[PDB]
């Protein structure tokens, strides 16, 4: 496709500043580290305890 | 150094989506709120929403509920305004803007603006302008002076740039704001008032330029009976 | 005489984001941010702004030797990576060994 | 909600003069969570006042905010030429953030009637099956102007289209250009084409016209 | 919670305070409402912002191409390349998972600490001019108008100004 | 240590409380003895349980065979393979060691925090109906039968019910 | 800080207390000066010392030669060797950076905890014999000579010895 990327995988390009990815271990470019995780969600706000 | 850098201006067909970027370049991104404000052509300012990436989730106005989403990429120091409640009256200039001195994590007022990204929602497609002359005459004269001009008709999209005698002629020129026709194309007129005597002797050429279609026309304008 | 009161408290909202902690799983927080990129565009893009060389139904051997099935391929003067398909097997149509083939492939990748 | 209406939509004043803009709110307003912006055409806003009367750094002293509750005012004490622009008021006590309609301060000046010209369509255009007649009002003030088209005395109704310039840097006058477009068919079917202009510095509507020939 | 405030002696959160993480609810004769504490919120935002940017930006990887190609007589180095690829996967996966777990735990504690401290800053100003009625609330032993309330949020509450009135009602 | 309770203002532990991590000792007219606080203990156990399971289970390795064989003319790749094996050894050793150190520290604070909060929940109930006599004990200023004791453990102690009697002995 | 004391209710530090991390300042009739709390300081020193040695000594690297040499027809393994080196580089850098950041935070909290605990330990001794005047100072409701001050620092303050005098001055001052 006539698109730009900085990190290409066999199944699609990734455009991201995030430090990790679970798309594919075999990549080309300046890429995030492959991990096996399915969720790396960092909390910033607080515990949510509505009324 | 603290500046917000908007994405390039864009033209999308009705029904589809647009995404506008806005890269901050100063300090550590994330601890300040970025607002997204929109301005239709010759219209007021409406606030769509905004985000402070870390304080909490995006907050939106009901006008755009379900049609807009705002996100942010915390590393790349960038916020994105995605709009795909697309119509033709979503055509406007889109500003991202923030407060500068703290506390600035919430949506308050705004010291610092981007330059804006103009966005035109039109099912038209690129077209060069045809250029006709507005000839002076005995009906385009009054006292010492007389008016002549160029009509820049049926072009898409904005903008056009007009100069007279390749920048030589300045005084008394009025290039009008273009208008959107029923065909979905723009037309504008450019006009000069000149001494009536200078007709015949001095030769007037308007230089039209439409970069989006790479057409550069130079039309000489002659008197008539 | 019920005196005026001032209470300290903290934000809560309608968010359903959950996060895990060392002591507790599935903790609902008012906001959170994702660290894991888990989506792609389903496309093979230009890298460094340079399009890849696509070999269609040919492999590198076939392309670089000029297998007649590869004549229709366009070859730019530069490219950022190479793409083959899993069914690309127009290679050495006359059988034999391609010496140091993988080394050549690596040399030609960009 | 909390919508803010500004009064008046336009404000005509000559330089050196006090301008006082107002901004009224549909709901009271939290202390002083009201800002004032200044937009000149083609640019993004500049922040003038925050709080309600707190002047933003950079802003010259002539600008001063005041008011509280549902009534705020922005006062400019000496209009400089730079100060002529649109001024929006904005609230921020609660989401959703809402702005005002905006007031445009324009340069007041002596009444000046337009020079009116008319341009029959070019031959070049006429070969392409449509005809555009341009009527031009040059150097008029105030901006309030009415343009009617009549062809063979018949008042055209859905096919004209105006567009006005912005106040001139030098003589701070306006200029206007409406154009009437017809099929070459209809253009050739009629003889006399006139645009009738009704301004206030024109004792009585001057109509310029031409015969097709 | 590590410090006992959030989900602790202050039982629940406030859907009515939308402008900040921590803040105040007051009721006096002239009115009632929520107000976020802007200073402590911005500080926490700054702290948490620094943390997120830290976790993201300290990873600065170089341009590499992961893939390697081996022929049928190079299986040993092919499995070596896989051992490498698999080793990194295990390392990054373990550390990314645990890192998040640990910082998420630390982040919630931090909020807990900030609320506790906010409460303590108020208790320390009021001393006995109010009664600690639990759930994070103080009941004043004197009339407290909006001016008074603001001094408390800003930390310039005048204990002696109200000390006489309070002692009367306390007795 | 961080919170001051364990080995802090409560100097030592109780070999006599065998049914839980944290708990209570009472003596009144109808008796005396230890009783574990079941809720807070179970909560901590669930927390630490989750903690142990995370450290173990977040490691999800694939089927691999570490050994590799190289002939006498492949010394360089043999040393590459050795560099691989030793780098992994160094990483895992460092990270496992530090991980354990950190979580062990975090675990001790956590228990410490829990004891502190327990004490605080009681102190907050009793107010001046009892005297804080240090070492984590409260001496009641009124008669406290078993029902009363349970209300304290239950978080439903009735301060106004006993406040008069308490004020009397307190004079 | 996490515990609210350092840069908290005790607003600033003492350049005049040079013999310890945490300690005491007193002023009475016979004088005034600083004194470090030696026990709490040594304990904290022991903790941080142990911490530093752990971060340093748990790393026990073996003898290696990183460099590898490949000829022009061994580019693939050269890139594998580089991927190894770059992979290690990325890991150690990320882990060292975060490690330092996390432990620095833990270290500052620790000091903060220690000061709070010292303050609380004194408050628990003094009880109603003094007034908490904020900023970490206690103003005694009775005369406290050098012997008295030391008992507080050593943890043997005799509450009942001074309770009467204090009660007189406390209800006198509170009118």
């Amino acid at each position: 496709h006539d698109c730009n990327t900085t990190c290409q995988t066999p199944k699609g390009a990734i455009n991201t500043s995030l430090p990790f990815q679970n798309i594919h271990p075999i990549t080309i470019g300046k890429c995030p580290k492959y991990v096996k995780s399915t969720k790396l969600r960092l909390a910033t706000g607080l515990r949510n305890i509505p009324s | 150094q603290v500046q917000l850098v908007q994405s390039g201006a864009e033209v999308k067909k009705p029904g589809s989506s647009v995404q506008v970027s806005c890269r901050a370049s100063g300090g550590t991104f994330g601890n300040y709120a970025i607002n997204w404000v929109r301005q239709a052509p010759g219209q007021g300012l409406e606030w769509m929403g905004g985000i402070s990436p870390i304080f909490g989730p995006p907050k939106y106005a009901q006008k755009f509920q379900g049609r807009v989403t705002i996100s942010a990429d915390i590393s790349s120091s960038t916020a994105y305004m995605d709009l795909s409640s697309l119509s033709s009256d979503d055509t406007a200039v889109y500003y991202c803007a923030r407060k500068l001195e703290p506390p600035y994590y919430f949506y308050s007022y705004m010291d610092v603006w981007g330059k804006g990204t103009t966005v035109t929602v039109s099912s038209a497609s690129t077209k060069g302008p045809s250029v006709f002359p507005l000839a002076p005459s005995s009906k385009s004269t009054s006292g010492g002076t007389a008016a002549l001009g160029c009509l820049v008709k049926d072009y898409f999209p904005e903008p056009v740039t007009v100069s007279w005698n390749s920048g030589a002629l300045t005084s008394g020129v009025h290039t009008f704001p273009a208008v959107l026709q029923s065909s979905g194309l723009y037309s504008l007129s450019s006009v000069v008032t000149v001494p009536s005597s200078s007709l015949g002797t001095q030769t007037y050429i308007c230089n039209v330029n439409h970069k989006p279609s790479n057409t550069k026309v130079d039309k000489r304008v002659e008197p008539k009976s | 005489d019920p005196g005026d009161t001032l209470c300290i408290g903290y934000h809560a909202n309608n968010s359903t984001d959950t996060v895990d902690t060392v002591l507790e799983k599935n903790v609902t927080v008012t906001h959170s941010v994702n660290l894991l990129e888990d989506k792609h565009n389903g496309k093979l893009c230009k890298l460094r702004g340079v399009a890849p060389l696509h070999l269609g139904k040919c492999n590198i051997a076939g392309w670089i030797l000029g297998n007649p099935e590869c004549e229709s391929l366009s070859t730019a003067s530069s490219w950022s990576y190479i793409v083959e398909t899993p069914s690309s097997d127009n290679g050495t149509c006359y059988p034999g060994d391609f010496i140091d083939y993988e080394e050549l492939r690596e040399q030609l990748s960009s | 909600e909390i919508v803010l209406t500004q009064s008046p939509g336009t404000l005509s004043l000559s330089p050196g003069e006090r301008a006082t803009l107002s901004c009224r709110a549909s709901q009271s307003v939290s202390s002083s969570y009201l800002a004032w912006y200044q937009q000149k055409p083609g640019q993004a806003p500049r922040l003038l006042i925050y709080g309600a009367s707190s002047r933003a750094t950079g802003i010259p002293d002539r600008f001063s905010g005041s008011g509280s509750g549902t009534d705020f005012t922005l006062t400019i004490t000496r209009l400089e030429p730079e100060d002529f622009a649109v001024y929006y008021c904005q609230q921020y006590v609660s989401t959703p953030l809402t702005f005002g309609g905006g007031t445009k301060v324009e340069i007041k000046r002596t009444v000046a009637a337009p020079s009116v010209f008319i341009f029959p369509p070019s031959d070049e255009q006429l070969k392409s099956g449509t005809a555009s007649v341009v009527c031009l009002l040059n150097n008029f003030y105030p901006r309030e102007a009415k343009v009617q088209w009549k062809v063979d005395n018949a008042l055209q109704s859905g096919n004209s289209q105006e567009s006005v310039t912005e106040q001139d840097s030098k003589d701070s006058t306006y200029s206007l250009s409406s154009t009437l477009t017809l099929s070459k068919a209809d253009y050739e079917k009629h003889k006399v084409y006139a645009c009738e202009v009704t301004h206030q510095g024109l004792s009585s509507p001057v109509t310029k016209s031409f015969n097709r020939g | 919670g590590l410090f006992g405030a959030i989900a602790g002696f202050i039982e629940g959160g406030w859907t009515g305070m939308v402008d900040g993480w921590y803040g105040y609810h007051h009721q006096n004769e002239q009115g009632s409402g929520y107000a976020a504490d802007l200073k402590s919120t911005q500080n926490a935002i700054d702290g948490i912002t620094n943390k997120v940017n830290s976790v993201i930006e300290k990873m600065n990887t170089q341009f590499t191409a992961v893939g390697k190609e081996f022929n049928h007589l190079e299986k040993r180095i092919e499995n070596l390349n896989k051992k490498v690829d698999d080793g990194f996967l295990d390392i990054w996966t373990y550390n990314a998972e645990l890192l998040v777990l640990l910082e998420n735990e630390r982040t919630l504690d931090y909020h807990d600490s900030n609320v506790k401290n906010l409460y303590e800053k108020v208790r320390s100003q009021l001393k006995n001019n109010a009664k600690e009625i639990g759930n994070g609330c103080f009941e004043f032993y004197h009339k407290c108008d909006n001016t008074c309330m603001e001094s408390v949020k800003n930390g310039t509450y005048d204990y002696p100004k109200y000390s006489e009135e309070a002692k009367l009602n306390r007795e």
